[PDB]
């Protein structure tokens, strides 16, 4: 919404498009892209306590269970 | 001819293993019926689903879920004979593939599936046989690429045997 | 990549086991090179040697003698590489079959040679592949009968796979 100062607010230069996360949140598939605070940390697919199966399967399995596919949700009991 | 203890342990695995993952098809391996590669199917295609596009990932997840769920549910009062087991496994595979549009997803990723398919894999297991049989029925360009690939690896591992079997 | 102790035991065979009889070919099996079926080759052919006619018996005796003698003598400077082993074995098979007139015995015992060939054994072992390759160039009627037989067993053992491989 442009203000009265003849400048766009928020400024388009300050705004940028970042690749989003896949619709795989909450599918029990722990992919690194969805495992972010931006989208519910993959809906809990990357934390064992959060996933409804109570076991995390990385997608693909080559992803390290302690790397980007590790439980990144602080609210999870594993972080506690 | 499947052993009764084998039947008990497979049904225990199925009631224990969830829909997602290789757990359903992991126990199905090492059975008396010698239908192998199911664990290999899950392992390799979950390796390579990332190489598949987004629609490919959706299709592969849907197909894995369909296979696990249906093969668990319909594993009921089938006779002890292995040929019936192989027939129903092939039927479930083809049913999940047709209901989840294997053909177009394969068309979008012909090169990837060419990469996974191996001459030894088709020589060893009937599941991959069913997959490639349906693949040759999923698009003229797709079937042509699959034929080229299978000829390449078949002649690589067979030499003149592949040519003499492929008469014309 | 053949094992050195395997080389020692196989040369102990050749220096001890006489050419007449399958014992030489008995212990060629279980090698690291996985070139199998020589046990099956010699057992099957000597079992069916009686079914072979007098010319067939003469040919099979001559071919067995040639195979034993040549594989004993030419097993010298051959490299440790298993593909080289298979390659020289193929040349020995070809020579023994061509200079002992296999094709005429094929005409005289078309039904018999159809009887021995089993699709599983053809798939498993290279020497049967070499035999059928030479069979398809040992007589129009014989090659036609061999193609019909291999198609029959191929279909009955592989389902639609046989038509999948046989585009034509
Ligand atoms: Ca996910």
């Amino acid at each position: 919404v442009c203000t009265a100062g003849l400048k766009w607010y928020p400024h388009p230069a300050l705004i940028h498009c970042v690749k989003g996360c896949e619709p795989f949140m909450g599918d029990n598939y722990c992919d690194a892209i969805n495992n972010r605070a931006f989208c519910n940390y993959d809906g809990g697919d990357c934390c064992t306590s959060t996933v409804k199966t109570k076991k995390v399967t990385p997608f693909p399995m080559s992803c390290d269970l302690q790397g980007d596919c590790a439980c990144r949700d602080p609210q999870a009991q594993e972080h506690s | 001819r499947l052993s009764l203890q084998n039947t008990a342990e497979i049904q225990h695995c199925l009631v224990n293993a969830g829909d997602v993952g290789c757990g359903v098809f992991e126990c199905f391996e090492n059975n008396s019926c010698e239908i192998r590669g199911l664990h290999g199917i899950c392992m390799t295609f979950l390796h390579n689903a990332g190489k598949f596009d987004a629609q490919g990932k959706s299709f592969i997840k849907d197909a894995l879920k369909c296979k696990a769920h249906a093969l668990r549910h319909r594993f009921g009062c089938i006779s002890r004979k292995c040929p019936a087991i192989r027939e129903m496994v092939s039927q479930l595979q083809r049913e999940c593939y047709l209901k989840h549009d294997l053909c177009a997803a394969a068309q979008e990723n012909t090169r990837v599936i060419v990469e996974m398919i191996h001459f030894k894999d088709l020589l060893l297991h009937e599941p991959y046989v069913d997959l490639v049989n349906l693949l040759l029925t999923c698009g003229e360009e797709v079937k042509e690429a699959i034929t080229h690939s299978v000829q390449v690896q078949c002649e690589q591992n067979w030499g003149s045997l592949c040519s003499i079997l492929s008469f014309c």
